[PDB]
């Protein structure tokens, strides 16, 4: 039995523009087992519509997921993203910082 | 298209 | 030079149901198909244009073959508990990889069926498409089983025969989606990390296929030993993204450029960080 | 609270996708069947009662068989009260592997069934017996009947390599 843990990487889809529409995405990858918990926050508050691809994985068996969501970012608005998974002891937030 | 089937492993 | 490939996913779930089968089919970097055990009508759809005009037997033919492959894993995860006299309580994961690799002149460059078992490789098709390698004394097991049944016929026949054939009609069906270049946008960011500190990122947006390197150098010299390279992100819409950072003294950074070589480009780019002003 | 018939129609050893039906009646008047497979998937079926003739009869359609379908098999006969278990049935699948071949020394009418393939069983029947195969020096393995036959292997001895030549 192998495990490893997932790295994480919050960003939009395309550079935010104030009261522009765009997709806030949290991609999460080189993990095993493919049992994961990805959440999105507004506000540190869940959020609802939460759609995610299909369970791939790459060619050394790690799997990979895009979780994802659509929005419209605001100066004072925020977002992160909050991953659980078996290889972790408490689940990682991770901010939106859309310099990256 | 997909592969077709095999006896298990 | 092009490829498909199916990735499969079996989960056990011992007290809460039959394993979940999870299949996902690929050319190149685009996905086409997707298939899930789990869902109300367990039925392989279609996830790129270009198969959506496959007729209806067309999918009920796949549907069919995802199903049966579905109960196969299931008994396969039981046997590999088995062989390797492990509880009945615990969750275990069997993957497979299947599919074949065209070279620029469209003939078989490669055909692949590889298992892994719980992350493990467990046992693969050799590329002679007549021979396996069994990763240990459990997968000679099925090593003999698979001989016993003729896995390597059939499996030789559809990745040199039906494969490649299929792989050429996807290929053509969506000849400017998935045979064009469409190189990434490109900018540089500079970003305040303290007194003496400062950090360039380097921006690669919206490029396809996923294959692309950007590295910094300082003036001359190659700081992928220093270089922060976050791995190549999905944007959502089929197109890819990645950055590279660099740590840098304030005031010094007219010292650095980007260099990015892609497939849609020809020229590998250079580019610096530009205020505007 | 009998022991019920349990029997294999049109027989015990099935092939790949071909539906097999498993018949379990008493005179004893059960208006419940519990039929039960253990082996690599073990599972419980419920057929209601059918009454004919002064025979409470049951008759469970085992599907496309599938290798998860092969095992031993027991039905039992107030749906909490259950009888004694029927005699055990080990019903087969067969059509996964090559068959074999049959030579014979010396008369045609010590047997032995051959292939390249190492199955770790064989086995006989006829309108059963087993022996387990040992290898030899030019790259084959064997078993022999001192006095129709399958492969099999070893951790699955219920799925049976495909009937080979008869004889």
């Amino acid at each position: 039995m192998i495990q490893r843990t997932p790295k994480i990487q919050v960003y939009s889809r395309h550079p935010a523009e104030n009261g522009k529409s765009n997709f806030l995405n949290c991609y999460v990858s080189g993990f095993h087992p493919s049992d994961i918990e990805v959440d999105l926050l507004k506000n540190g508050e869940r959020i609802e519509k939460v759609e995610h691809s299909d369970l791939s994985f790459s060619k050394d068996w790690s799997f990979y997921l895009l979780y994802y969501t659509e929005f419209t970012p605001t100066e004072k608005d925020e977002y992160a993203c909050r991953v659980n998974h078996v290889t972790l002891s408490q689940p990682k937030i991770v901010k939106w910082d859309r310099d990256m | 298209r997909y592969r077709p089937g095999t006896v298990a492993l | 030079s092009h490829s498909m490939r199916y990735f499969d996913t079996a989960v056990s779930r011992p007290g809460r149901g039959e394993p979940r089968f999870i299949s996902v089919g690929y050319v190149d970097d685009t996905q086409f198909v997707r298939f899930d055990s789990d869902a109300a009508s367990p039925r392989g759809e279609p996830r790129a244009p270009w198969v959506e005009q496959e007729g209806p037997e067309y999918w009920d033919r796949e549907t069919q073959k995802y199903k049966r492959q579905a109960q196969a894993d299931r008994v396969s995860l039981r046997n590999l508990r088995g062989y390797y006299n492990q509880s009945e309580d615990g969750s275990h994961t069997l993957q497979r990889m299947s599919g074949c690799d065209l070279g620029p002149d469209g003939r078989l460059l490669r055909g692949y069926d590889q298992s892994a078992y719980d992350g493990k490789d467990y046992i693969a098709l050799n590329e002679d498409l007549r021979s396996w390698t069994a990763a240990d004394t459990a997968a000679q097991i099925t090593q003999r089983k698979l001989e016993a049944a003729r896995a390597a016929e059939q499996l030789r026949a559809y990745l040199e025969g039906t494969c490649v054939e299929w792989l050429r009609r996807y290929l053509e069906n969506g000849k400017e989606t998935l045979q064009r270049a469409e190189p990434p946008k490109t900018h540089v960011t500079h970003h305040p990390l303290s007194d003496h500190e400062a950090t360039l990122r380097c921006w690669a947006l919206g490029f396809y296929p996923a294959e692309i390197t950007l590295t910094w150098q300082r003036d001359g010299e190659d700081q992928t030993q220093d270089t922060e390279l976050v791995e190549t992100r999905p944007a959502g819409d089929g197109t890819f993204q990645k950055w590279a950072a660099v740590v840098v003294p304030s005031g010094q950074e007219q010292r650095y450029t980007c260099h990015m070589q892609h497939e849609g480009l020809q020229e590998p780019l250079t580019l610096s960080w530009e205020p505007s002003s | 609270h009998r022991k019920p018939s349990l029997l294999a129609h049109p027989g015990p050893l099935v092939k790949s996708e071909e539906t097999v039906i498993l018949q379990c009646w008493s005179d004893v008047r059960f208006q419940h069947f519990l039929l039960h497979r253990e082996g690599k998937f073990k599972d419980t079926l419920h057929l209601i009662g059918e009454h004919h003739d002064g025979v409470s009869k049951a008759n469970f359609s085992i599907g496309p068989m599938m290798q998860d379908l092969a095992g031993t098999y027991r039905c039992y006969g107030s749906p909490y009260q259950l009888s004694a278990p029927s005699d055990p049935l080990d019903i087969v699948i067969t059509g996964l592997y090559e068959k074999p071949s049959l030579s014979a020394q010396p008369g045609p009418t010590t047997l032995s069934c051959s292939s390249r393939s190492s199955y770790d069983m064989y086995h006989l029947s006829r309108e059963e017996r087993r022996f387990s195969a040992g290898p030899k020096v030019n790259g084959t393995f064997q078993a022999d009947f001192p006095l129709r036959c399958f492969g099999s292997f070893r951790d699955s001895p219920y799925e049976w390599s495909n009937s080979s030549d008869p004889l």
